C-alpha cells in the first residue's frame, strides 16, 4: 500500500475540512 | 536547436518581468503588516506615484507577463523535444516579438501612471488605450503559440498514423485549446468594449458585461498559469526525484479535464455581482467544484510517485520516503516545496468556490493569501527550480556547486516568506481587512488585526532577501563565462512511466470531440447570461481617479 | 515490485477520488442548505435594476439621503445607499434592529464595495445598476461599512456606518 500517498491525501483532507467548516462557522456566526 | 534560443528568450524576459513585478510584493507585505515603506521606495524609484501604481506593476508583470512568458516557453519547449521536432521557427520568433512589444506598449502608460487601474482593469475605471491595445497584442501571442503546437501535433500524427498522442505532446495540445476558448472572453472585452472605449469611440461602457466577459477569462487564465507547472510535475519531477510518474493515463486525465473544467466557471468571481441570477451562481459553482477535482486527483498520482522516488532510494517507514528524496537538489525542491504549500492554497480556493461562503472571504486579504499559495509560491517556485535543469539545457552554461547551494536558499526563503505571508493574509482576511488597500496609510483601522500583521511585516522581510538572493542567482548563473556542450546536448529529464490500459488512452486522445464538447460547456454556462446582458446593455462614463 | 507499485497505487488512488468526490457533493448539499434559509438574503437579486449614474444624485430615491430609508412593510425597510468616491450616503444609515432591510446600493461613478463589517453583507456595486441585498441585524449599535473594491486614491479610506437602534 501506498502509505505516503494516503499521508499527504490525509493532511489536504484535514486541511480542506478546518478551512471549509471553519468559514462555514463563520458564515453562520455573521448571518 | 534554433528553439532553444527562442526558448530562452521567453525564459528570461519572463524571469525580467517576474524580478522587476516582485520589487514591489516586500513594500505591499509591509504595508499588510501596517508599515509603510512607499517613502522609501519612491526615493528609489521617483516615477512610482501611488501605493496602486505599485500594485498594478505587480499584479501585470507577476501574474500576466511572467506567467505567460513561462507558459510559452515550457508548453512549445517540452512537447517539441518529447517529439524530436522543430518548431515552426518563423512562428516561433512571432510571438516573441508580439510579446515583446506588446510588453512595451503596454508598459508606458503603466510607467507613466496612466493606467492605475489593476490588473482587472474594471470599467468605468478607465485606462490609457496603449495599455489595452498592448495587454491585446501581448496575450495574442498566445494563439501563435497555440498555432506552434497544433502545427506540431498534426505533422506527428501525419507521420505517425494510428498511435495515440505522446504524454507531454498531449498535454500540450489540451493546454493550448483550453487556452483558445478560455481567452475569447477577454478578447470579446477588449475588441467589443475596452479598446473603442479607450479610443474615444464609445462613450461608455457596461460594466457588469465587462466584468462577465472578464471573469470568462480570468477564471481559466490560472490554469493557464498553473498547467506548465503540471507538466514539469509530472513529466519531469519523478525522475528528479529518482522515480518514475506512476500512471500517464491518470496523468491525461487530469489534462483533458482541465480542458472541459476551467473555463465554464468564472460566476465564481461574481458571486457578488448584481445583476447574475442566483441560479447560475450554484450551477457555476458546482462546476467550480468539479475543476477541484484534477488536482485533487493530482494531489495523489504526484505523491504517490514521490513515494514511490523515496522507496527506490532507499526510505522506509511511514516518513523514510521524505527524507530519502533528493533535497540538495533545488530543482526537485522548489515544485515540492510549492505542491505543500497548495495544500492550503485549494483548501482556500474550495472555499471561495461554496456560492455563500464567498461572501466571508471574498474582495478581503484572504483572496491574495489563497492565491500568492498558488501562483506566486508554487507555479514561481517551480519556474525558479528549471533555472536548474532548464537553464543548463538551453545555453550549455553549468550550475556550480556554489549556485546549487544559493538555489536551495532562495528556494527555501521565498517559500517559506509565501508561507507566513499566508497566515497573515488568510488571518486578516478573516478580520475584515479588504484587499487592494494601503492600509498602512489608515494606521488605526485595523487594530484587531496586529497579530497577522506581524506575519505580514516578517513575510515581507523573509521575501525581500529571497528576492535579493534571487536576482544575484540568476544573473550568476546568466552572466557566467563557460559552456561545456555535454550539458547543451544532454537530454532532458524526462521521467519514464511505471505502466495504462488503453481503452481508456486512446477515448482521451479523441481531442476533437473532447475540444468540442468543452466548447458545448462554456455555450451552455455563459450563453443564456450573456445573451440577457447583451441584450439590456447600460453603458457608464469613465473615470480616472488617480 | 513494479509489476505491484502499479496497480496498488491504483486501486488506493480509486479510493481516494472516490472519497474526495464524496467530499465535494457534501459541500454541495451544505451549500444548497445555506440557499434555503434567512442567511442567503445577502445573495444579490438576480434581477437586473438600470439606473443612470449620471443624475442619480439629481432624481430619484437616492437624490436626498435623509428619506433613504422607506418603511415597506410591517417588519421590513427599504434603504437606498449611495456608494461613490469616497464615501456611503446617508452617513449613518439608521435602521431598527430585528427588522428585515433590503439595501438597494449604486454609485454615481466607479465600481465599489459594500462590506458590512460583522456580518455577511458583502456586494460588488456597480455604476448603472442597484445591488439588491437583505439582511437582518440582530445586535444593536455601530457597524462599519467597508470599501473593499479598488476605487481610486481614495480607497483605504472609504468607510460609511450603519446604526443599528434597539
Ligand atoms: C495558479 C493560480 C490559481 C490556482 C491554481 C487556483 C485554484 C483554485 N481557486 Fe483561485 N480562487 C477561486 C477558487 C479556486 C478553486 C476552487 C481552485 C481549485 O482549482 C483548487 C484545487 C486544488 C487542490 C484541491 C489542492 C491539491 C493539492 C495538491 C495537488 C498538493 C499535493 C502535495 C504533494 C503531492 C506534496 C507531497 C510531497 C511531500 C514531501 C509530502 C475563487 C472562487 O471560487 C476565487 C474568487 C474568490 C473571491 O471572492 O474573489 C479565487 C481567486 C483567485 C485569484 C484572484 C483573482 C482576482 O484578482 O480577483 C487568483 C489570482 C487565483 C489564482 C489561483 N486559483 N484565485
Ligand atoms: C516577493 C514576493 C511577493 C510578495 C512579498 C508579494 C506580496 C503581495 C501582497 C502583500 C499583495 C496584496 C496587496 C493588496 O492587496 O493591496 C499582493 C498582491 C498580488 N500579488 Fe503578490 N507578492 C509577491 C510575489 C508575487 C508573485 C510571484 C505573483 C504571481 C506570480 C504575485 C501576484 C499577485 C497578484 C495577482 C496580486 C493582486 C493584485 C491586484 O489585486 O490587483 N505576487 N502581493
Ligand atoms: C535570512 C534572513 C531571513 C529574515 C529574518 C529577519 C527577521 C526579522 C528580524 C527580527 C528581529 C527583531 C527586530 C524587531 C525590532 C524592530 C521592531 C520595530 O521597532 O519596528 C518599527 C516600529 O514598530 C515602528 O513604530
Ligand atoms: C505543510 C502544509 C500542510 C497543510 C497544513 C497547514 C494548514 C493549516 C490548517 C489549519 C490552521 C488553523 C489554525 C487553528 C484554527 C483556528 C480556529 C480559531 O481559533 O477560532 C477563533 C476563535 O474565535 C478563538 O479566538
Ligand atoms: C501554511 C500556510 C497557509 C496558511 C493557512 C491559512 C490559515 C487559515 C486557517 C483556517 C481557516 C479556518 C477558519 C477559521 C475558523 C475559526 C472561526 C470560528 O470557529 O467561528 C466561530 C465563531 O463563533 C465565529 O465568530
Ligand atoms: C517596432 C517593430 C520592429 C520589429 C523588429 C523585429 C525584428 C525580428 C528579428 C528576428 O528575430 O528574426 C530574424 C531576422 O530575419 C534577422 O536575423
Ligand atoms: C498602430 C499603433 C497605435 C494605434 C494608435 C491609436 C491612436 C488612438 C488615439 C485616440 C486617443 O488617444 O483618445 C484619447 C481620448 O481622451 C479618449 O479617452
Ligand atoms: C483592434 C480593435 C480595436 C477596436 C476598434 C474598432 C472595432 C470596431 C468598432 C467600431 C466602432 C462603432 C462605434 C459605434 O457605432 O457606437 C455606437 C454609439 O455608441 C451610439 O451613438
Ligand atoms: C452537473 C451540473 C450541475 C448543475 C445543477 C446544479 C444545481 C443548481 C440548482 C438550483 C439552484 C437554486 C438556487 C436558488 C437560489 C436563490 C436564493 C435567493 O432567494 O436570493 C435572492
Ligand atoms: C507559520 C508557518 C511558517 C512555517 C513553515 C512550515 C511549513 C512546512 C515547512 C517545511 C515542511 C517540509 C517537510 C520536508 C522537509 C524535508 C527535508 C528532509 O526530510 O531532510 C532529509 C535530509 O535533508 C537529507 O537530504
Ligand atoms: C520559529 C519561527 C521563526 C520564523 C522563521 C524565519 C524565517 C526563515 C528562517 C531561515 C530559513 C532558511 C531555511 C533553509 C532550508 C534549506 O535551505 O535547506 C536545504 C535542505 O538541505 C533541504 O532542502
Ligand atoms: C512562524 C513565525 C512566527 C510568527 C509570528 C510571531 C507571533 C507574534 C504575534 C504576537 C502579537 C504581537 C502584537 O502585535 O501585539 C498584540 C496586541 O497589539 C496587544 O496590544
Ligand atoms: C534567523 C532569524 C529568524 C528570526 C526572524 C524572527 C521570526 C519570528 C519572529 C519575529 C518577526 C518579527 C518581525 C516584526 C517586525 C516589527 C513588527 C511590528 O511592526 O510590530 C508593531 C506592534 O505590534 C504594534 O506597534
Ligand atoms: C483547426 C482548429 C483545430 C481545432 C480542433 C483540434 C482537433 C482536431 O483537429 O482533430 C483532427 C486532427 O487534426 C487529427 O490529427
Ligand atoms: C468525519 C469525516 C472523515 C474524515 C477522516 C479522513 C478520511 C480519510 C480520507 C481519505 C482516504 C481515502 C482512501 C480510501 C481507502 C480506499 C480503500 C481501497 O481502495 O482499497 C483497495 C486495496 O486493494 C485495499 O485492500
Ligand atoms: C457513510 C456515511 C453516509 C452518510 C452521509 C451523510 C453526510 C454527513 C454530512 C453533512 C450533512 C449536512 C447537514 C445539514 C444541516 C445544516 C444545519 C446547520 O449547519 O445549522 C446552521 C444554522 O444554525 C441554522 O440557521
Ligand atoms: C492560522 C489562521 C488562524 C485564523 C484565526 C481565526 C480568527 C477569525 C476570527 C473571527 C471570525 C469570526 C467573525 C465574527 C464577527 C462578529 C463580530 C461582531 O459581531 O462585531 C461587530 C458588531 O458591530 C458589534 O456590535
Ligand atoms: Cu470605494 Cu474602494
Ligand atoms: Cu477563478
Amino acid at each position: 500500500k501506498p502509505k505516503g500517498a494516503l499521508a499527504v491525501i490525509l493532511v489536504l483532507t484535514l486541511t480542506i475540512l478546518v478551512f471549509w467548516l471553519g468559514v462555514y462557522a463563520v458564515f453562520f456566526a455573521r448571518g | 536547436y534554433p528553439e532553444k534560443k527562442a526558448t530562452l528568450y521567453f525564459l528570461v524576459l519572463g524571469f525580467l518581468a517576474l524580478i522587476v513585478g516582485s520589487l514591489f510584493g516586500p513594500f505591499q507585505a509591509l504595508n499588510y503588516g501596517n508599515v509603510d515603506a512607499y517613502p522609501l521606495l519612491k526615493r528609489l524609484l521617483p516615477f512610482v506615484q501611488s501605493y496602486y501604481q505599485g500594485l498594478t506593476l505587480h499584479g501585470v508583470l507577476n501574474a500576466i507577463v511572467f506567467t505567460q512568458l513561462f507558459a510559452q516557453a515550457i508548453m512549445v519547449y517540452l512537447p517539441a523535444r518529447e517529439l524530436n521536432m522543430r518548431p515552426n521557427m518563423g512562428l516561433m520568433w512571432l510571438s516573441w516579438w508580439m510579446a515583446f512589444i506588446g510588453l512595451v506598449v503596454a508598459a508606458l502608460p503603466l510607467l507613466a501612471n496612466e493606467a492605475t487601474v489593476l490588473y482587472t482593469f474594471y470599467p468605468p475605471l478607465k485606462g490609457h488605450w496603449a495599455f489595452y491595445l498592448g495587454a491585446s497584442v501581448f496575450v495574442l501571442s498566445t494563439w501563435v503559440s497555440i498555432y506552434i503546437v497544433l502545427d506540431l501535433w498534426r505533422r506527428w500524427k501525419a507521420a505517425n498514423p494510428g498511435k495515440v498522442t505522446p504524454l507531454v505532446t498531449y498535454m500540450a495540445v489540451v493546454f493550448w485549446l483550453m487556452w483558445f476558448l478560455a481567452s475569447l472572453g477577454l478578447v470579446l472585452e477588449f475588441v467589443l468594449f475596452l479598446l473603442p472605449w479607450s479610443f474615444g469611440l464609445v462613450e461608455g461602457v457596461d460594466p457588469l458585461v465587462a466584468r462577465t466577459l472578464f471573469w470568462w477569462t480570468g477564471h481559466p487564465i490560472v490554469y493557464f498559469w498553473l498547467l506548465p507547472a503540471y507538466a514539469i510535475i509530472y513529466t519531469i519531477l519523478p525522475k528528479q526525484a529518482g522515480g518514475k510518474l506512476v500512471s500517464d493515463p491518470m496523468a491525461r486525465l487530469a489534462f483533458l479535464l482541465f480542458l472541459l473544467l476551467s473555463t465554464p466557471v468564472g460566476f465564481h468571481h461574481q458571486f457578488a455581482d448584481p445583476g447574475i441570477d442566483p441560479t447560475w451562481k450554484m450551477i457555476h459553482s458546482v462546476l467550480t467544484l468539479f475543476v477541484a477535482v484534477p488536482s485533487l486527483m493530482t494531489a495523489f498520482t504526484v505523491a504517490a510517485s514521490l513515494e514511490f522516488a523515496g522507496r527506490l532510494r532507499g526510505g522506509r517507514g511511514l516518513f523514510g520516503w521524505i527524507r530519502a528524496l533528493p533535497w540538495d537538489n533545488p530543482a526537485f525542491v522548489a515544485p515540492v516545496l510549492g505542491l505543500l504549500g497548495f495544500i492550503p492554497g485549494g483548501a482556500g480556493g474550495i472555499v471561495n468556490a461554496s456560492f455563500t461562503l464567498d461572501y466571508v472571504v471574498h474582495n478581503t486579504a484572504w483572496v491574495p493569501g489563497h492565491f500568492h499559495l498558488q501562483v506566486a509560491s508554487l507555479v514561481t517556485l517551480t519556474a525558479m527550480g528549471s533555472l536548474y535543469w532548464l537553464l543548463p539545457n538551453l545555453t550549455g552554461k553549468p550550475i556550480s556547486d556554489a549556485q546549487r547551494r544559493l538555489g536551495l536558499a532562495v528556494v527555501w526563503l521565498w517559500f517559506l516568506g509565501m508561507m507566513i505571508m499566508a497566515v497573515g493574509l488568510h488571518w486578516a482576511g478573516l478580520l475584515n481587512v479588504p484587499r487592494r488597500a494601503y492600509i498602512a496609510q489608515v494606521p488605526d483601522a485595523y487594530p484587531h488585526a496586529a497579530v497577522p500583521m506581524v506575519f505580514n511585516v516578517l513575510a515581507g522581510i523573509v521575501l525581500l532577501v529571497a528576492l535579493l538572493l534571487f536576482i544575484y542567482g540568476l544573473f550568476s548563473v546568466l552572466l557566467s563565462r563557460e559552456r561545456k556542450p555535454e550539458l547543451a546536448e544532454a537530454p532532458l529529464p524526462f521521467a519514464e512511466v511505471i505502466s495504462e490500459d488503453r481503452r481508456l488512452v486512446l477515448a482521451m486522445d479523441r481531442i476533437g470531440f473532447w475540444f468540442a464538447v468543452a466548447a458545448i460547456l462554456v455555450v451552455l454556462a455563459y450563453g443564456p447570461t450573456l445573451v440577457q446582458l447583451f441584450g439590456h446593455l447600460n453603458p457608464v462614463p469613465g473615470w480616472r481617479l488617480w | 515490485d513494479e509489476h505491484k507499485a502499479h496497480k496498488a497505487i491504483l486501486a488506493y488512488e480509486k479510493g481516494w477520488l472516490a472519497f474526495s468526490l464524496a467530499m465535494l457533493f457534501v459541500f454541495i448539499a451544505l451549500i444548497a442548505y445555506t440557499l434555503a434559509t434567512h442567511t442567503a438574503g445577502v445573495i444579490p437579486a438576480g434581477k437586473l435594476e438600470r439606473v443612470d449614474p449620471t443624475t442619480v444624485r439629481q432624481e430619484g430615491p437616492w437624490a436626498d439621503p435623509a428619506q433613504a430609508v422607506v418603511q415597506t412593510g410591517p417588519n421590513q425597510y427599504t434603504v437606498y445607499v449611495l456608494a461613490f468616491a469616497f464615501g456611503y450616503q446617508p452617513n449613518p444609515i439608521e435602521v431598527p434592529q430585528g427588522a428585515e432591510i433590503v439595501f438597494k446600493i449604486t454609485s454615481p461613478d466607479v465600481i465599489h464595495g459594500f462590506h458590512v463589517e460583522g456580518t455577511n453583507i458583502n456586494v460588488e456595486v456597480l455604476p448603472g445598476e442597484v445591488s439588491t441585498v437583505r439582511y437582518t441585524f440582530k445586535r444593536p449599535g455601530e457597524y462599519r461599512i467597508i470599501c473593499n473594491q479598488y476605487c481610486g486614491l481614495g480607497h483605504q479610506n472609504m468607510f460609511g456606518t450603519i446604526v443599528v437602534k434597539e
